[PDB]
């Protein structure tokens, strides 16, 4: 058998521990969500009405949670058999890589995934399961920036809408040349604080998460 | 590819230290055939070998947050 | 840079009687107006520093202040800082004297054009207005460049004749 | 530099604006005083009804101008950026 | 042809690719009546583009429905006449998915 | 010639190189037609514009239907002639894609 | 020459390199018949350049069609004067890939 | 001289150097027609633009077509007065890329 | 020739090591991407909406997938013979840098290098292929940052288009004092989205690079 | 790129800007016309009376216009991008 | 030799109207590239001057360093200014003379960096003026339409980055630059 | 002469060095005209490639079209007359680029 | 001329280095004429030699770091 001595193991350990909180979890899981939040504070008409920090804490409990099964998954199918040195981490690592390729591939654009694959110059596929992580990576990151966009939109258009019936009836009485954005803040506040836009907005991109 | 080479340096790394270590747990035990004057330098080439990688993983982390820290 | 302010002050007084002060409304986003005709006086002033020297006549004062300071226990004097917080004062005062053509020539073309309401109570100012002045005012500013030469040498050695003083008296004021 | 090198910089700035905003200008007022015109002889108006031809007015000007002004800002330039050895001395 | 020369301010882009397609197939019948024997055809298209890095890629296919001149019989060469007529005309169809059908049921294909 | 014909101010992006291929399919005709033993070719042409996820092109291809005149076949260096006068008038068309079927079956290519 | 002179409101990008290669095409085919024992030529251009992430040159090509004047035929050099008037008035086509077609058949090169 | 004469709304920069090509054309043609022997020439030019921090050659053409006088031949001296004639008035193009051409085939250069 | 002694060819491999990622990364491969990728990012009207990590990742991604063919060409060139000891350090610099040269000198322009040809007083070159490393970088870095930006200015102008229609057609139905940007960039967002903006301009960026 | 490329640029960018606003200015336009020749035989009115019809007026009209308002957007674009290996050289 | 290159770039940066848009590694890399293309034909004649009779050990560095900077000082004392100079003699009471002969270095250096400092800013000034001009009139053709509220910004910066690039601002600022340094 | 007189709205800016060409063409042969034996010329001019450490840079040719007086020759030292007449009056065209031909061929360079 | 002195100073190192290297091998094989005060000599002076170069090599490197990590 064949496997890596204890200090190039740590050594490998302490690299990875470099790269895992930033980008591992960066370009993931919640790079929609925390631009999805911004999008939010520029439709709240204020900049930095939620905290900057509140917002990233906020993100980061909501894709711990979002990721939950998948980390059951990866724990009980690498560490258990690691942390009783039952397996080595050359192909531990894969094994624990796995999950998260296949929930990768599952959230992922066919139009970018077949862009990215021309692109270098690999077309041997004969399933999307064998492809490489290599070419899933960009393709996850480009789809979940549309669906974060996508989202946004969405969430865009109530206040929009706001704006609009609120500068016309402002308006339509010979009130034309007053902005009416400092009057239509109270009445967008006021809607989303009563709609419980925060709780209600929590779910509907955990459920789109679930797709 | 850069996997590639990472994976093959390192596990020519490892192969070195293991091959060094077994040399070295052989003599240790007392089967001939070993002079000191093998074990001792296998074991000094195997801590160069791993003082060149740890430099290179050095320079290679600065060289990453160099270049991801830029103001873009 | 008292210096700066009042000329920055001029050019942006010129820019609001035209079309730039529409921010008199709620705190805007974007000034929406502020490099369209401050940031041509904004960086102009230093030129004409330059014209004598940048630094030197600075430095000068600093090797002079050791003479008149030379660095001991005696207390800092009072009623000093009020005066020179009192010196602007000239923001205003000389930004108006340099605005003195642009302002009432404006203001005039601002009356005549509303002395034509009594003809047609429709003029639609802001249809015809905002052009009308744009062109005058751009135009008095190319022609009244040679004015603003000699004047902003004015406040360089005002200012500067405000710091020699204090500088200098305030040793003998202990 | 002399004073005069100072203030000759500031002449051809504003001049070029002169020039180059000059034909986009008198075409927004031409326009605006027709419809002002208009605007009497039955003056039946909401406010100024002038401000849809106006934007059109002045977008057609747009191509009849065109390049002419695009080239006034780019010799300009290089007229400036030929004399910056010379500017300094 | 006809469907393509008509021209409608709407402008549906699936209404696009499938206007696009019902004149091909009335096109294509169009020749195959032409042909001699055949009185009148009827040909179906289906044209699918979704297939990327797939084990199972599949293929676009279509279904001649030949009506024979009375007392008539395709020959063995004749049938890729009418296979070949089709399988080229239309983008990456294969002469393994054309399906050619008399007036009597009989799959010459 | 259609093309010139098919000028209107409403700008289909896709219905600009379908009225094209329509034109070129007519004006391929014309020229077979002008041929001498031909009394009237009809061509269609498939040209894939499509390359998304595709490791190759797969090219074009064509299918003449000429209608020799009455008492007259096309001899063995007489297909070439149609063949090679539809392969290179297309763009991208190798002579290997080319079919050209009589008026009585008989796939000759 | 008729697109030179040609002026509509719509400036298509592509209608243009093809509003063109439609008057080349009628141009060179216009010199070919003042050249003797030709009666009438017909000359159809095939240029192609698009490619996707390759440096493919995508060489054209061109098909003439003369209809030689009554009792005559072109001799052996006689062609290659209609094959360099035609690929050396066209950029990047050489004279390997023009395709001269009597009213014949009989494809001459 | 037409370049001068053609000026219209058309701001298509493409039809700008085309434009050119079309009187320079015409031009050239109107020398070699001056010249004695020749009584009407024809003569396209194959100019490619396009070259920005690139080392692609892209040198051009040109295929006079003289059409010499009743009862004349050029000759061998003659044919190099008609090759520079047009080598030069061209930018960029050398003699060995001018293709002379009479009214009865007979390739000269 | 002579061949330098181990101790000090890992001292200039080392030190290579920290010139190579860096520069050679920075003025050399991706210039254009990023500073395209920020003036996207400033013509979406919503500034610093994507996370700066994921677009560096991205960017970085793309870049080694534009530059595969000439990173396998040194790639075999350099090491295999370096590997089976077939060439020395110095000469293999050389033969690296080559296919290198090459590629950069295919996309610079030729006034740029005339100039600083110009500048540096080096004698007239009847032959292209003779540019020093010393005067090849400054052109190709001046040609990738001017290309650059005419690219970034015509990503630029359909959101400009949009955002004057969208003005022009506010202030005609009478709504003066109301922000076109904040009700606009749904808008552009939208369009961007629905275009496709992020896999057809990296696309079109790809294939730019690539001719 | 020579200057007269950004001119066509810009030329064919602007001429976008009137098609698509074409339908929403005219109606709009038409709209306070239609009322101002109604507003004799007794033209009383309290000041302008003509804001709202030019709502529903432009309001019904982007409904009627609809995707062909965006479907230029789509096309548009979609070229310049695909365009931009094109318009380097 | 070069602190301003690095201003007239950073002021050329902040004329475009975006901030960092060329990483500022870039900026470094040009800068010290153009440096060293500038200073070639002096740091040559320094290399020349030092290490010819070093290299062989026929001089000591006593008089080394005095032969290795005489030509630096000659070579800084063309960019320098009288005024500064002047000045600086006053401050540290020196010998004017009518004639200049080995100006010490406690006066040469401060002169030399104020005088780069205002030649730096000069230029900087007149490659900002330009895009001063496109932002004043886009903005008078936007306020005179009636669209006063429309933030000039996302449609100057277009204008200004199109007029860079067509009038091709890099490569004849930098020769521009080359050439005013050499004289 | 005539064109420099002519001005427009118009940026064209390659109408502007060609608008020129074609007068410094008008204005040589106008002189040429003036010089004895000849009775009119007609000179064209190739001003191209400007580039820079090429392997070749080419250079700007001519080509005059002399045309003698009824009954003349130009003898030898009356060819350098017309050659350095058009070599020294455009900019950077050496004489042994110009290129004089009569009006019976006669390359007289 | 930089980058030709710096490899002709490494140039120069490397010589010193493979002089020391072959003077030694050609002692340990027993070819007489070479005194082992002078080998060792020989190799002190060049592992003074590595040692400067190394050490002008971390302070050359460490200026372009601190040069090229400031803000512009």
């Amino acid at each position: 058998g064949q496997s890596w001595s204890l200090s190039v193991q740590t050594l490998v350990f302490i690299t990875s521990l470099t790269f895992l909180p930033a980008i591992l979890l960066m370009m993931t899981s919640f790079t929609r969500i925390i631009i999805v939040f911004g999008l939010l504070r520029n439709a709240l008409g204020t900049p930095s009405a939620p905290p900057n920090q509140v917002l990233l804490g906020l993100a980061l409990f909501l894709t711990f949670f979002i990721m939950s099964p998948v980390i059951d998954k990866i724990y009980v199918d690498a560490y258990q058999p690691f942390s009783e040195q039952k397996i080595s981490m050359q192909e531990a690592l894969d094994k624990g890589a796995q999950p998260l390729r296949a929930f990768m591939l599952r959230q992922t654009r066919e139009a970018d995934l077949a862009l990215f694959a021309r692109l270098a110059n690999s077309g041997p596929l004969q399933g999307p399961e064998a492809v490489p992580m290599r070419i899933l990576l960009p393709a996850y990151v480009t789809s979940e920036l549309k669906t974060a966009f996508q989202i946004g939109f969405t969430i865009f258009i109530p206040f929009l809408i706001i704006d609009l019936v609120i500068a016309s009836v402002l308006m339509a009485l010979g009130m034309m040349m007053v902005p009416p954005a400092t009057i239509a803040l109270p009445f967008k506040l006021m809607l989303f604080v009563l709609v419980d836009g925060w709780q209600l907005l929590m779910g509907s991109l955990a459920q789109s998460f679930y797709s | 590819s850069f996997a590639g080479q990472l994976h093959a340096a390192l596990d020519r790394i490892s192969d070195r230290q293991a091959a060094a270590r077994v040399q070295a747990e052989k003599f240790t035990l007392g089967e001939p055939g070993i002079a000191l004057n093998d074990v001792m330098a296998d074991m000094q080439k195997a801590s160069v070998s791993m003082q060149m990688g740890i430099q290179v993983r050095n320079k290679l982390v600065a060289a990453y947050q160099e270049v991801m820290s830029m103001q873009v | 840079q008292f210096a700066f302010a009042a000329v920055r002050t001029a050019g942006e007084f010129i820019g609001l009687q035209m079309g730039l002060s529409f921010a008199t409304f709620v705190d805007p986003g974007s000034h929406l107006n502020m490099p369209v005709l401050a940031r041509i006086m904004d960086m102009l002033a230093m030129l004409l520093f330059l014209t004598f020297n940048g630094h030197l006549w600075l430095i000068s004062l600093l090797v002079d202040t050791f003479h008149t300071l030379p660095i001991g226990s005696n207390p800092v004097n009072s009623n000093a800082f009020m005066a020179l917080a009192r010196a602007g004062g000239l923001i205003f005062l000389n930004g108006l004297m340099l605005a003195l053509p642009v302002i009432t020539l404006l203001l005039t073309l601002n009356l005549a054009l509303g002395l034509l309401n009594r003809m047609a109570p429709q003029l639609s100012i802001f249809v015809i207005g905002f052009p009308l002045t744009l062109t005058v005012g751009i135009m008095l500013m190319a022609a009244l460049m040679p004015l603003i030469a000699p004047f902003c040498e004015h406040l360089f050695s005002e200012i500067f004749n405000l710091l020699a003083d204090i500088v200098s008296e305030m040793p003998i004021n202990n | 530099m002399t004073p005069e090198s100072v203030m000759m910089m500031g002449t051809e700035a504003m001049k070029v604006a002169l020039a180059l905003a000059a034909p986009l200008l008198l075409v927004a007022l031409i326009t605006g005083l027709i419809i002002s015109i208009l605007q009497a002889a039955t003056q039946i108006n909401e406010m100024t009804l002038s401000f849809i031809p106006k934007i059109v007015a002045v977008f057609i000007a747009i191509i009849v101008a065109g390049p002419w002004m695009l080239n006034l800002l780019l010799d300009y330039v290089r007229t400036l950026f030929s004399n910056l050895p010379y500017i300094i001395g | 042809f006809e469907l393509l020369d008509q021209e409608k301010f709407g402008i549906s882009q699936f209404s696009e690719q499938v206007n696009y397609q019902r004149a091909l197939e009335g096109e294509l019948a169009r020749t195959i009546e032409t042909l001699g024997p055949v009185k009148s055809a009827r040909v179906h298209l289906a044209m699918p583009k979704p297939s990327l890095f797939v084990r199972e890629q599949k293929s676009p296919s279509a279904s001649v429905t030949v009506t024979l001149e009375p007392g008539r019989a395709l020959d063995e060469g004749q049938i890729s006449a009418v296979v070949h007529l089709v399988s080229s005309a239309v983008a990456g169809l294969p002469p393994g998915n054309v399906t050619l059908v008399d007036q009597s049921g009989h799959l010459l294909t």
